[PDB]
């Protein structure tokens, strides 16, 4: 991605100062809770009836950890963000069938976690990169869908 | 909002889709699933090979449907209110993927319809699309 | 379709913003701005600068109209319908763009109000800003 | 634009057939009158009141055939849309203002006119080989937006 380097060290530094567990369990609960269509891929989870019962959810926190590690390694490679994550890519399409619009839901909620995260911190032109950040990493992972 | 002349235009062209209306709706699927293969996702569960049953037999679902809406034009929150129900809380379809099915439906019928498919038709019935994915995902939240 | 629960969330998060409203308006335009430029091509005639007064200016009128939509809740549809027309026979916005400048206030209102800003509140808002949306371009076409 | 060779020729072949001042002055009305919220672009063309007026405006057949020479140019350079709409891009955006999300809208309605015109010669793959072209129109376009 173009990603200026103002714009790559600016994402970096954030990155830097993020809790994946926290954020990563955050982002989930919130995709669950404010698109709650995407609800579907996880039933299994337990109960995701109130906002509650899903920013509770051991799994779904485990699930976010586990998601937000997959994205903190992909910021190593920024560079080619399809290749690192085309087998994610594959796995996504053949074995979960989610569709990719769910990337693009989710990355939008990681803004939101991160501003709220970050308040201040979070300007318009930090924000305009990790958009471009999530961005990238939704097509990469939408890469492989056949 | 669907004008008089919306619903002119609608009762109009579907009436001449007549007793196609199931092969429009499988050759509006198939649209869908080769133009939009995110869309297929949803389907995991089916044969979408060409020609396939499933499809065929989704097509006319999906025609009875919409053939029910133009009968209810007047009515369709309640004409469709157990798809909605159905689209809501069981299949879960992110609605960016109603705008890709209208999408294919209108180029159905514009193959299918080139006498009726005029440019105050095509407006009509992409709104008339409209209105129904609006109506299916209306109690989405 | 707000619940009673979004309403008094939507009332509660609007209520802390307060006289910041405009401030917030303004910053959410400056995201919107720089994180999806194609935005700008609605507003050639602005200094799109940081800190633009024009910026500012229209920040406090968009500010302002959410404020309305918040005491009118309940009325929208008419709350807005001057601001309907505007935007439908005027500006003639792409409806895209509306969800931009949403998510651009939802990021604005998370990076103040990180207490008041819940996974619940956070849902309300996000479908209050859906439906001014819907308001705003409801007589499109 | 990554097309298999194979729906290249398809794309190629059907596109032999068009007459592009017809179908640009068809396409270009029929946007217009089905997301009417794009005459914005076009109030010097005179009288878009009505269907009649839109289709049967001079003005708007004219436009229509210079847009979709310069479409049917881009055809010829599959391989490098990029490039080769790189001054469309950057006049319809500096100078003209168009939102990129036009170049979509006028790609699907693109794509009900072929359907229109060939019926069934418009089949589901060779409108699949279509969505990826306008699709790969509408981002050239929309590459020099900033
Ligand atoms: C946005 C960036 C995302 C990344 C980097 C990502 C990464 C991951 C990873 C690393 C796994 C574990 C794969 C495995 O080891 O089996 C996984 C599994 C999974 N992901 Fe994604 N994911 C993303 C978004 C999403 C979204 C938005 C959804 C649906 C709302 C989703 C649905 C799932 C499901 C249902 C599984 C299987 C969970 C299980 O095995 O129970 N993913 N994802
Ligand atoms: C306005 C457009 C649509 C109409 C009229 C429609 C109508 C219907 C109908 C009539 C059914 C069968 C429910 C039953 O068993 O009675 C159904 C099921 C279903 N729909 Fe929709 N639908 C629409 C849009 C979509 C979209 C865009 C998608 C996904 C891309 C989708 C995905 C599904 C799935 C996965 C099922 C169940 C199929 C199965 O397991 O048999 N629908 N729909
Ligand atoms: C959240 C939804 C929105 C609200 C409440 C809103 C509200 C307003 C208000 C209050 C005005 C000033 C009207 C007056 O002069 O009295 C306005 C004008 C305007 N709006 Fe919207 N708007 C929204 C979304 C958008 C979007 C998404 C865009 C485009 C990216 C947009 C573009 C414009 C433009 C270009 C003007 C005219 C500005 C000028 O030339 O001074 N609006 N809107
Ligand atoms: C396939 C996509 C398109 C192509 C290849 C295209 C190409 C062209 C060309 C060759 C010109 C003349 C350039 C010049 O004057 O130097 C032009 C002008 C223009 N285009 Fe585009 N265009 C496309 C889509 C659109 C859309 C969808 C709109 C808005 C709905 C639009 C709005 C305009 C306007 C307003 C002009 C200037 C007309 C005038 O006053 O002379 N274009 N375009
Ligand atoms: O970042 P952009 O300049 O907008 O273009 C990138 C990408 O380039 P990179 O692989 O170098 O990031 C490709 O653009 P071209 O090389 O064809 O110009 C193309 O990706 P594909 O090869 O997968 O098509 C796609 O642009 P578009 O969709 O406009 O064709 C887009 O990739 P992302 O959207 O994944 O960033």
């Amino acid at each position: 991605v173009h990603l200026t380097p103002e714009e790559k060290s600016a994402v970096t530094a954030l990155w830097g100062k993020v809790n994946v567990d926290e954020v990563g369990g955050e982002a989930l609960g919130r995709l669950l809770v404010v698109y709650p269509w995407t609800q579907r891929f996880f039933e299994s989870f337990g109960d995701l009836s109130t906002p509650d019962a899903v920013m509770g959810n051991p799994k779904v926190k485990a699930h976010g950890k586990k998601v937000l590690g997959a994205f903190s390694d992909g910021l190593a490679h920024l560079d080619n963000l399809k290749g690192t994550f085309a087998t994610l890519s594959e796995l996504h399409c053949d074995k979960l069938h989610v569709d990719p619009e769910n990337f693009r839901l989710l990355g939008n909620v990681l803004v939101c976690v991160l501003a709220h995260h970050f308040g201040k911190e979070f300007t318009p032109p930090v924000q305009a990169a990790y958009q471009k950040v999530v961005a990238g990493v939704a097509n990469a992972l939408a890469h492989k869908y056949h | 909002v669907l004008s008089p002349a919306d619903k002119t235009n609608v009762k109009a062209a579907w009436g001449k889709v007549g007793a196609h209306a199931g092969e429009y709706g499988a050759e509006a699927l198939e649209r869908m699933f080769l133009s939009f293969p995110t869309t297929k996702t949803y389907f995991p569960h089916f044969d979408l090979s060409h020609g396939s049953a499933q499809v065929k037999g989704h097509g006319k679902k999906v025609a009875d449907a919409l053939t029910n809406a133009v009968a209810h034009v007047d009515d369709m929150p309640n004409a469709l209110s157990a798809l909605s129900d159905l689209h809501a809380h069981k299949l879960r379809v992110d609605p960016v993927n109603f705008k890709l099915l209208s999408h294919c439906l209108l180029v159905t019928l514009a193959a299918h319809l080139p006498a009726e498919f005029t440019p105050a038709v095509h407006a009509s019935l992409d709104k008339f699309l409209a209105s129904v994915s609006t109506v299916l995902t209306s109690k989405y939240r």
